[PDB]
């Protein structure tokens, strides 16, 4: 009904894409053949074309391609519309001056125009979803670009923005955060809101919580897209309040800089668990300020909290709902700043999770999605920070990107405004 | 970007070129004889990287042949792969260099240049979306050193704009019967130092103790050299060869590799280098695969990596396993063996993962490194250049074929820089 | 001295068009050293105001360069900016003005007074030859029609670009006329808003010889001035493919002299000049027995705002 179109770019972006609407086709009940069994009026992601066709508002964008490759010969290719998969040619993997400058260029319009002819086939437009590799090369060259576009061809509507900032430990580029800091200068400027997404907590947490051995990314997949599609499932699925775009935004990051937030999905368990106990609304909210359970693994024990939005999606009462929050709010000495005014924003809806035919998590009943905002993520920007000077100092790969297209001067201007930003984040206090 | 297009130049260049697309072949699915007898679609798929088509059922090999007298072509069509080569694409010619690096880069090989750059360009233009050269390149050679570089030269005059990947045969002063050697290889690198885009290193003596005594044949002959050198020129071309995990390409490869535009003399390895056997089990299960690939001696060029340390190492999986051990091992190994890696590069080891192990094999891995050992071996090529060129010796090969004097100096002083640049990295750390 | 480069900027004054339509005058200077612009100080040798003198400049900057390269050393002088900053007044200004003129002129003077106060006993013997860099390829901009040159390093393992057309020089007008027909060979581009886009690095050497007669030792004296073109945001002017291929190139040899002057002025462990053509023809005018100017030129309007940044953020 409030038409919200998902663009998702990167090779993990795409991928993540690729779960994200196997999810959304699995809960909402759609075919790989294209069809609604039954009567369900989900058109806020899908739509009905005339026949029992439902075309996702999905786009896929890509260098040279992979998923697309397999989306249209094999993984619901009868899903996915041809129109709906624009692939590219030219590389830009690490390479943020052949990203976001050269071959940008060649890509954009091909790319804008088709979102743009989306967007006119979107009557009641609710804004934009837009998944992508932030540290990528294959991501975010083009897609801090195509941001840059949609900031004015769109205007007003917003940009839900989901960031791949690395691990730690797994880094597949030395120049991720070259990447990543030119990146956050852009979605600094021109970007909405910004959920931060890790890999090493989602590693972490399918061991810890969800104990499979070491699974590929297939079921990791499948363990993020659970956790987008329950913030999208208050848009999609029925229930309390939390619908637009604005009421996370509005809501999350009333400071004008301060727009990335963090979040996390419970219960993320065993299927021995799952058959040994049974997990209680109050449970699945304390795993809701559970350390170990954060999605980006920075450290909530070192840190202390901002907002919370909270929801919960499943058959819960708000009694008790209310109960969870009160005691557990009341109970935990975790610092809730000074600045922040007291109080949660709930949201509660009646569709419970769906669970994909998987290998993955089994069939639980009620479930919840904490979205919050910490001092935690300053730590994610202190990675940042140490290692852009470690090559920088050295000005080590500058052949690479200034060489190739990129200019010098743009990457003191990131590194000044990124600082200023961990700033931003020390201006939480009193 | 899409085509790879494939230069096999020098003797050897062209046999470990043979060998590599004797290798491809058969992984995509197509038999050396000419037709698809393949069965994966998905192993089909990505083809025209390396293959032209043809009749639809054979695809022909974006080969160019190059070899000064005639002879190697044709041993290369007499060979099992033969008819896979269109005959086009021997771009064999007459007269002879003879090893001399100076009668091939200024005087024989100007023939057959205008020939091979028509066909280069003829291939080049037949592509859609042009990657790079993929050059076999007998480094201290004559029809690899000198028409080989003559060639990139004129490739780069050319091409700037493609990736100029060389995969470069140079083998130690131990094993090495080429007597001029010493000057043919300070001659070619003062080219490569200034033309090529990523030069993967090879050594003889190396793929010798790897066949010995690392995976234990009898007699390491030379398609067995072949046998591991098409290994990794397979292992590297994999990813963007097949779908796979994660990324394709070998610019994101190089993009990371590179720290400071000339340290592009690069360190393959492969495993599993296991001897022919049942225990084999007891010795590599899946992430015990990537124990030995971090494990010292199984590199294509022979490092000791105590000796040096090493700057990006990147890591090619095949076969369909978890990023477990690139989470786990990756960090394990640059925590504990953190004298190897140098501490100014944040994070050093760079993993890809395709599904697709070789064909017949379960997990297969390829190292490729930038290990600063690798100026020792140009340090002992500098002093022998120096030794021959102190004695004034091999006047009636080079100065007659018009080398000068102010360009034997400069290539000296052009590879010392080297050495003393390769040398800084060494050196050099973090605060 | 060799150690000390001096690393100077010289803001132009704004122009009729900058005054009248309004692009505003940024700097607040903090001193002769030091200037903040837009939030951040950015400290030098010599900040020159928009209120100085060419005479002023010249002394300060130039005059002492060409002692040395005379007396025993040699000398670099680099110019750094894009198109009407003011780099045309800095580096040239216009002879006929005994005020107006700049860099080039002066030292073509205080060169051909050098001459004309010693006697017969040091043999003066200037040659010339100059050149652009454009996409890779050295371009002799005096004698066309040319490939590229090779820039040998000799017995004492010093660049001599040989190919190119050396001048035996002999009067200032001759030095003068020169640049003229050089500066009508450059690859200039013309775009509409862009008219004279300098796409080449040039290098400009004069080889002063002065070999002595009595004492018979040989004295020499190359002075290097570079024409240094202007780093371009290719998300600024938007171009295509064959102007982004020159763009990125001067982008490129600028940030490795960048690297060059750093590791230079760290007085680091390498210290290249290999990688970059133009660190490499000017190996020892870098890193050698030489007395080295830079001069930053920018604009003081609001409109190159990110360009003087970038030019600036350049002195470390
Ligand atoms: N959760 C998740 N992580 C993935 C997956 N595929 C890759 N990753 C990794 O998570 C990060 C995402 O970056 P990429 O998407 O690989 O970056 P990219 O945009 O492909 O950048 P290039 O490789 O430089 O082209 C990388 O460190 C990957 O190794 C996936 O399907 N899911
Ligand atoms: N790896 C490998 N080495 C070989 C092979 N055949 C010869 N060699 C050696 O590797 C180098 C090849 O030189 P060559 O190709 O003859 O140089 P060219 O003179 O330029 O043709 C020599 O030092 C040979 O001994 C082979 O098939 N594989």
């Amino acid at each position: 009904m409030r038409e919200c179109i998902s663009i998702h770019v990167g090779q993990a972006g795409v991928q993540i894409g690729n779960a994200c609407w196997e999810l959304y086709c699995l809960e909402h009940g759609i075919q790989p053949d294209g069809q609604m069994p039954s009567d369900d009026s989900f058109n806020t992601f899908f739509s009905e074309t005339g026949a029992g066709k439902h075309v996702p508002r999905a786009v896929f964008v890509d260098l040279e391609p992979t998923v697309i490759d397999e989306v249209r010969t094999g993984t619901y290719r009868q899903l996915f519309h041809p129109e709906q998969l624009i692939t590219g040619k030219e590389d830009a993997a690490n390479n943020y001056a052949r990203g976001h400058y050269t071959i940008g260029k060649e890509i954009i319009d091909l790319v804008l125009d088709r979102i743009r002819k989306l967007a006119d086939q979107c009557t009641g437009l609710q804004g934009f979803l837009v998944f992508h590799s932030f540290g990528g090369g294959t991501g975010s060259g083009f897609t801090s670009l195509l941001m840059e576009r949609l900031s004015v061809d769109y205007g007003k509507k917003s940009k839900l923005e989901f960031s791949i900032y690395p691990a730690p430990q797994v880094s597949t580029a030395v120049v991720e955060p070259y990447n990543s800091i030119l990146t956050t200068h852009t979605t600094l400027e021109h970007s909405d809101c910004a959920f931060m997404v890790d890999n090493e907590a989602i590693y972490d947490i399918c061991r810890r919580n969800l104990d499979i051995e070491r699974p590929t990314y297939t079921n990791l997949n499948r363990l993020i897209s659970q956790i987008v599609s329950s913030i999208t499932a208050s848009l999609r699925f029925d229930g309390a309040l939390n619908v637009d775009l604005t009421e996370f935004q509005t809501n999350l990051v009333p400071y004008p800089r301060i727009h990335f937030p963090l979040a996390t999905y419970a219960p993320v368990i065993s299927a021995e668990k799952a058959y040994h106990e049974q997990l209680s609304v109050a449970e699945i909210t304390n795993a809701c300020f559970e350390p170990a359970n954060q999605m980006v693994k920075c450290d909530p024990r070192h840190g202390k909290y901002m907002a919370c939005c909270l929801l919960y999606r499943g058959d819960v009462v708000p009694k008790d709902v209310n109960a969870a929050i009160a005691t557990i709010k009341t109970k935990r000495s975790i610092q809730f700043v000074d600045w922040c005014p007291t109080g949660f924003k709930v949201g509660i809806n009646y569709q419970p999770p769906t669970v994909v035919p998987g290998g993955d998590l089994a069939k639980v009943q009620r479930a919840v999605c904490m979205l919050s905002n910490t001092t935690a993520i300053a730590e994610a920007w202190a990675r940042l920070d140490h290692k852009f000077d470690l090559m920088y100092a050295k000005r080590a790969f500058v052949h690479w990107y200034v060489g190739e297209g990129m200019e010098e001067g743009e990457f003191s201007e990131a590194r000044e405004d990124m600082a200023a930003l961990e700033k931003d984040y020390e201006e939480v206090g009193v | 970007m899409r085509e790879i297009v494939h230069i096999q130049a020098g003797q050897c260049g062209n046999q470990i070129g043979a060998k590599f697309w004797e290798v491809i072949s058969d992984e995509h699915g197509i038999d050396p004889t000419g037709s698809y007898h393949g069965d994966s679609d998905l192993q089909l798929e990505r083809i025209n990287v390396y293959y032209n088509e043809a009749t639809g059922n054979k695809y022909v090999p974006r080969a160019i042949l190059v070899d000064l007298e005639p002879g190697t072509m044709d041993s290369v069509r007499s060979g099992p792969f033969g008819q896979i080569f269109r005959p086009d694409n021997f771009v064999f010619g007459q007269s002879g260099a003879g090893n001399n690096w100076a009668k091939g880069h200024y005087t024989e090989g100007a023939e057959l240049v205008d020939s091979v750059l028509d066909v280069v360009r003829k291939e080049s233009e037949s592509c859609d979306c042009l990657q790079g050269f993929q050059l076999t390149h007998s480094l201290g050679g004559g029809t690899g050193s000198g028409m080989g570089t003559l060639l990139i030269s004129k490739i780069r005059e050319e091409y700037p704009d493609r990736i100029m990947n060389t995969f470069s045969v140079m083998p130690s002063p131990k094993v090495s019967d080429t007597v001029v050697e010493p000057y043919n290889a300070t001659l070619s690198v003062h080219q490569l130092v200034e033309n090529t885009d990523e030069t993967y290193s090879i050594d003889n003596e190396a793929l010798y103790d790897i066949c010995f005594r690392t995976l234990k044949l009898t007699t390491p002959t030379y398609g067995d050299l072949n046998h591991l050198v098409s290994a990794t020129m397979s292992g590297v071309t994999t990813c963007l060869r097949f779908p796979g995990q994660l990324n394709a390409d070998l610019r994101k490869l190089a993009v990371n590799m590179v720290p400071f535009p000339r340290l592009h003399f690069f360190m393959p390895g492969f495993a599993p280098l296991t001897s022919r056997g049942s225990q084999q089990y007891r010795a590599l299960t899946v992430p015990e695969l990537t124990q030995q690939m971090f494990d010292s001696k199984n590199m294509m060029a022979a490092c000791d990596p105590r000796h040096g340390r090493y700057l990006t190492v990147a890591a090619i999986f095949r076969g369909r396993m978890s990023m477990k051990e690139v989470d786990e091992q990756m960090l394990n190994v640059q925590n504990k063996n953190s004298s190897y890696f140098v501490e100014w590069i944040p994070n050093n080891v760079k993993t890809a993962v395709c599904d697709i192990p070789p064909r017949g094999l379960k997990m297969s891995a390829t190292f490729i490194g930038n290990s600063t050992a690798i100026q020792e071996l140009f340090k002992r090529i500098s002093e022998q250049f120096t030794a021959m060129f102190r004695r004034k010796a091999f006047l009636h090969w080079y100065t007659g074929e018009g080398m000068d004097e102010m360009e034997f100096t400069e290539a000296e002083s052009n590879m010392n820089d080297l050495v003393s640049e390769y040398q800084q990295y060494q050196d050099a750390t973090a605060d | 001295a060799e150690s000390n480069i001096k690393v100077m900027c010289r803001f132009r004054p704004l122009n009729e068009s900058e005054v009248n339509r309004g692009d505003k005058y940024i700097a607040k200077f903090q001193g002769e050293d030091t200037v903040v612009i837009a939030s951040k100080p950015y400290a030098f040798d010599r900040v020159f105001q928009s209120s100085t003198s060419q005479e002023q400049v010249y002394n300060d900057c130039a005059k002492k360069i060409v002692k040395d390269v005379l007396e025993g050393y040699n000398g670099t002088i680099f110019a750094y900016g894009q198109t009407s900053s003011g780099k045309t007044h800095t580096m040239e200004g216009k002879l006929h003005d005994p005020e107006g003129m700049g860099i080039i002129p002066r030292i073509v003077q205080d060169i051909f007074n050098y001459i004309y106060s010693m006697d017969e006993n040091l043999e003066f013997h200037i040659k010339v030859s100059y050149f652009e860099i454009y996409l890779d390829k050295i371009r002799d901009l005096l004698d066309v029609s040319k490939t590229n040159l090779s820039v040998h390093e000799d017995k004492n393992r010093v660049p001599y670009v040989k190919g190119a057309t050396e001048r035996f020089v002999s009067s200032p007008d001759e030095v003068m006329d020169t640049i003229d027909e050089g500066k009508s060979n450059r690859h200039v581009a013309v775009t509409n808003m862009n008219e004279h886009s300098s796409r080449s690095h040039s290098i400009f050497l004069i080889n002063v010889k002065q070999e002595n007669t009595q004492t018979e030792q040989k004295l020499s004296g190359k002075l290097y001035l570079v024409d240094l073109a202007g780093s371009e945001k290719v998300s600024k002017t938007g171009a295509e493919g064959a102007v982004l291929d020159e763009a990125k190139n001067i982008n490129k040899s600028l940030s490795a002299l960048g690297n060059v002057i750093s590791a230079l002025a760290e007085g680091s462990t390498y210290v290249p000049y290999r990688d970059s053509k133009m660190t490499r023809i000017l190996q020892d005018s870098l890193g050698g027995n030489c007395r080295t100017t830079i001069v930053i030129c920018c604009s003081p309007s609001s409109y190159n705002e990110s360009e003087t940044k970038s030019t600036l953020l350049f002195g470390q």
